[PDB]
């Protein structure tokens, strides 16, 4: 159990320290580029002027994964930082750094140090304006800069922060769509806050050449894959509703959600582009709501999970998309006797489930039935709460169906203090990791998993497992302890290079980071025979359908655990879809329409139904009584689909007409 | 302590 | 450190 032979000596000459002298502030890491290597470090510090120390902004600056830096706080001319604004990194490999300086007050505007080189070169900016927001790059173009000021102007940037051009005065909320189109939200009178419920919804596609209302009595909007979603107020009412538009705002679809009142919201807690999660938040302080999932208009949805834990004011959620599996999400939910627990669905949230526990585990305190339970999960909720948790789960999209969490055994969400818990299956079967809370890491799309134990005390031990978390090696990465703060890693999960940061035991405390390269652990490159053949899903062997999720099966060339060897860099997943002859299970009901397996028509049109369907465009009143799931691409087989409807004379008919 | 780097409606 | 424009 831990067949990598002397590998002390692999790890030894492959550690890297760097000690941070003069740093005795807040730290931020940014990693600029893929397979650039290139890490920045920021730091901010601000001392009482009554104090002989003087004030810091440092800036380092890594070209091998973490391996050195170099101190180039000259490149900014020693200007300080504004903290909030941090590093605003450009997207993908453009290497665009813009930091935002704190300028004393009285200026006309503020000023930036903006790099078009992965922060090799920096150059000043002073801006027309004091920016209140971070700067955002336009995913299509990343020389494209927009930012909110002081005043609430929207100002523009063509040519990566050089010149500035405001193109509205009144501007609440703005983002950057698809193709350089930004959408902002304006108010008319007072201020954002008075204006709540009475915004308008503008958008450009030139740039503030131009625009468009696409929207009035605006709440809030947002986007999520192909969606525009807006929430809209009543007349004469404080309430408001979701409305979707799926043409940038040019047509627009009230949804089939409930409207919510003033202290609730929703949440668009997961879109790709085919659907997208919604919660809605439930009437009155219970701190729990309901998911549904969308059809791939963002239009009709069906409830998905009832008290979906979700904290006041849109706070803390445990939803996680299990993203080294498809179709798989986690999240918790809360008891009628205010446990938590843990549910999984393996189909997109068509059907929710316990998370089955590892064959070895017993069962808590917290289970009534001392040898059955489930396995339940620590999440961003459970560490508002003050639990001893240092992580929420891990997964990675190259990491195929591993999955790394810590949690507890038992009917409920445990206080102990957790152990980590491992899947190699995205979900369906677990197995304890470690014992006791530990940071975890994925390098090498699985091919290395490494591990450090959370303690009150210093540190000098990391672990790692290169067999996907059954066995494990530990390896001491420095003589002297050091109080561990964190894990920095390429993002990705591809990189054979992981960083230890944490600082020295003390006469004031240093930072420093140990990064470990693993080229030598796995001296040897992946090869055919590595590989196994592995269908995800699987439930039962011998059926014709097993696998079958959404309409498809994916078979995958997975590493053996027992191949000890490096997947590489330009590692690509491969899986073969075989695609499932549709059944009715891969049909979801059009509006009107539910099912006590067959959608069959609803004589009772009530709630939210009676309201899409007096106030829903026909287009959508018009149902087959069936829909395909999104993402859905089952061929063949059943076909329930048609036109055979129109709702609207079904509900228009128990109102007199004029 | 240190920073390494749902829509609300 | 804290620059002035105008
Ligand atoms: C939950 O997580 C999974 C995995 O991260 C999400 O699936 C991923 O979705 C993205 C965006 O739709 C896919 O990337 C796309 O790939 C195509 C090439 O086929 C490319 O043309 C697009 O521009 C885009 O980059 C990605 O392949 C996909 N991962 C899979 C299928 O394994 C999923 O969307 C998440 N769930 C929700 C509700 O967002
Ligand atoms: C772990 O970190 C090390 C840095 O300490 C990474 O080393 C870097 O590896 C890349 C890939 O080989 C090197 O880029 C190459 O440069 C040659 C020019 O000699 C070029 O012809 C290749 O096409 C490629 O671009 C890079 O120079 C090298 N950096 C250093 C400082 O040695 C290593 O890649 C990391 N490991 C993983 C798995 O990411
Ligand atoms: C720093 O100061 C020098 C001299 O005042 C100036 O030439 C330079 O543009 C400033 N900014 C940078 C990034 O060097």
């Amino acid at each position: 159990c831990g067949r990598v032979r002397d590998f002390v000596a692999k790890l030894a000459n492959n550690t890297h320290q760097h000690v941070f002298d003069d740093l005795r502030g807040s730290v931020s890491l940014s990693w600029v580029g893929d397979s650039t290597g290139v890490i920045l470090v920021l730091t901010t510090f601000h001392v009482p002027l009554v104090i002989m120390t003087f004030g810091q902004s440092k800036l380092y600056r890594s070209e091998d994964y973490g391996k050195n830096f170099k101190d180039i706080t000259d490149l900014i001319n020693n200007t300080f930082i504004r903290t909030e604004f941090g590093m605003a990194i450009g997207p993908e490999n453009s290497g665009k750094v813009v930091l935002t300086a704190e300028v004393s007050g009285g200026s006309r505007g503020g000023r930036i140090f903006r790099s078009s080189d992965f922060a090799k070169n920096f150059v000043q900016t002073d801006l027309p304006f004091h920016p209140l927001t971070q700067m955002m790059y336009s995913p299509q173009n990343s020389d494209y800069l927009l930012a909110l000021s002081t005043e609430n102007g929207l100002w523009v940037s063509k040519n990566f922060g050089g010149k500035w051009e405001e193109i509205h005065k009144a501007v609440c909320l703005a983002k950057w769509g698809s193709d350089n189109t930004i959408f902002f939200t304006t108010y008319a009178n007072g201020s954002c806050k008075a204006d709540l419920g009475a915004l308008e919804l503008w958008r450009t596609s030139d740039l503030g050449k131009s625009f468009k209302t696409i929207g009035v009595k605006i709440y809030s909007f947002g986007l999520g894959g192909r969606f525009l979603f807006a929430s809209v107020m009543a007349d004469k009412d404080t309430t408001r509703r979701i409305h979707v538009s799926t043409d940038q705002g040019d047509t627009w679809s009230m949804a089939q959600l409930p409207s919510v009142g003033q202290e609730q919201f929703y949440s668009i807690l997961a879109a790709n582009d085919d659907m997208v999660f919604m919660h809605v938040d439930e009437p009155g302080d219970t701190g729990f709501g309901t998911i549904f999932t969308s059809d791939d208009r963002g239009i009709v949805y069906s409830k998905s999970l009832d008290r979906h834990l979700y904290t006041t004011t849109g706070g803390e959620t445990d939803f996680t998309n299990v993203t080294s599996l498809r179709g798989v999400y986690i999240t918790s939910v809360l008891s009628e006797d205010n446990s938590i627990q843990t549910m999984i669905t393996f189909d997109q949230g068509g059907r929710w489930t316990h998370l089955r526990k590892p064959e070895n585990s017993e069962c808590d305190a917290t289970a009534k039935n001392k040898n059955e339970c489930s396995l339940h999960i620590h999440a961003s909720y459970s560490i508002s709460q003050k639990l001893n948790v240092p992580m929420a789960p891990l997964s990675e999209p190259n990491a195929v169906g591993i999955v790394i969490a810590h949690g507890s055994v038992g009917d409920a969400i445990s206080v102990m203090v957790p152990d980590v818990y491992i899947s190699d299956d995205g979900g369906y079967s677990w197995t304890k990791m470690l014992e006791g809370p530990h940071y975890y890491t994925i390098l090498d799309s699985g091919g290395i998993i490494v591990a450090i134990e959370h303690s009150s005390r210093p540190i000098n031990v990391i672990k790692f497992s290169t067999d996907e978390g059954q066995c494990w090696q530990t390896y001491t990465f420095t003589r002297d302890p050091i109080y561990f703060t964190g894990l920095a890693s390429e993002p990705g999960a591809r990189s054979m290079n992981i960083s230890i940061w944490g600082f020295t035991e003390s006469l004031t405390s240093q930072w420093v980071s140990y990064t470990i390269d693993f080229k030598d652990i796995l001296e040897r490159n992946c090869e055919e025979k590595d590989y196994t053949i592995w269908l995800a899903h699987s439930t039962d062997p011998e059926d014709y359908e097993d696998g079958c999720i959404l309409g498809y099966k994916e078979q995958f060339l997975r590493l053996r655990k027992s191949s000890m060897c490096q997947n590489g860099r330009d590692y690509v997943v491969t899986k073969q879809p075989s695609i499932c002859l549709c059944s009715l299970e891969d049909f979801l009901c059009d509006f009107g329409y539910y099912r006590p397996s067959k959608c069959v028509e609803q004589p009772e049109l009530k709630g939210h139904d009676l309201e899409f369907c007096l106030y829903g465009r026909e287009e959508h009143l018009t149902t087959n009584g069936y829909r395909k799931i999104p993402g859905d691409k089952c061929q063949g087989g059943v076909n329930p689909v048609r036109e055979v409807k129109d709702l609207k004379k079904k509900c228009t008919s128990n109102f007199l007409s004029p | 302590q240190l920073y390494e780097n749902p829509y609300i409606l």
